[PDB]
């Protein structure tokens, strides 16, 4: 029992990379052939988990896996994205207690790196 | 106030100021990582 | 900005800055009345 | 077939009351039983009707009927709300092409009158 997640976009790219760059631990840098894990954990006060991301000339590989407190869960399948079209969302409800897995995969890039601007939030 | 009612929100009318707004009531939270809690891999 | 998106939305959220928020991106609109269509009876 | 209506509050009255008394055709003196019809006509363009009214210091009766373009339908019936506690607000579809009727039924009241701050929108 999973609840599917929500998935949506904004174009609006420019404000969102200007927003985000104010701080440098939420802009990455995936090197080439690089896949890049951000861990967020689950919050017991927390339901809901929402992130955006982007990228600035470039589009990137990315998927959301789920791991219990080794089991693993497939949220969003790892696909390439254009995120440097257009501002990438979703939205997912916590089945348990757990850590999230972002996966920012480049693996398929020879020479090209891919400057990231994402953002995590969650709610009660 | 209702998380899903948060979540089907933010789906709809999405921007800056609407991921501001919400920011301010409490309503979502944005979370801080850091170099750790960050693998990576070839 | 779907119709069925913005009751849904107010219900929840409701605040003067929300319906001036709406106000203004065309999804809802403010209708004017005068001393016509408005009747008294006792 | 007809939708029901959504009908909820919120707390601020005091910032509802101000916004509303910038204009003068938004304030209602409602007289020692008194009956006044608001007659909002159906937007072709439109789908949703909004509506929200306070009072000052005392209740007033509230509902809602449905003219078709004699036939008539009960959207909200008219009941005594407390307004003067809370900003009372409601939304409700269009189910066809006619004229809404806001009751504000004052018919109760033998000596006290009502101020009445009203406001209403559409959609698309
Ligand atoms: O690992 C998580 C994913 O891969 C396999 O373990 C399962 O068969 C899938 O249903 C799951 O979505
Ligand atoms: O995926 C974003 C970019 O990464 C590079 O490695 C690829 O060669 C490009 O074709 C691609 O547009």
């Amino acid at each position: 029992v999973i609840a599917a997640p929500s998935m949506w976009t904004r174009p609006q790219i420019k404000d969102f990379k200007e927003k985000i760059r104010q701080d440098a631990d939420s802009v990455i840098t995936v090197g080439r052939g690089e896949v890049v894990t951000v861990r967020v954990p689950t919050h017991e006060e927390g339901s809901y988990l929402f992130w955006e991301f982007a990228t600035d000339n470039y589009d990137i590989g990315f998927g959301v896996y789920f791991e219990w407190t080794p089991l693993l869960d497939e949220i969003v399948p790892v696909y390439r994205r254009d995120c440097h079209e257009e501002v990438y969302a979703g939205s997912h409800q916590y089945p348990g207690r757990g850590v999230y897995l972002l996966k920012f995969d480049n693996s398929y890039s020879l020479w090209r790196s891919k400057s990231v601007y994402y953002r995590v939030y969650y709610t009660r | 106030p209702a998380p899903p009612a948060i979540a089907d929100l933010l789906a709809s009318v999405d921007s800056e100021e609407v991921r501001d707004y919400c920011r301010t009531k409490g309503w979502i939270v944005q979370e801080k990582i850091t170099k750790e809690s960050l693998e990576r891999n070839v």
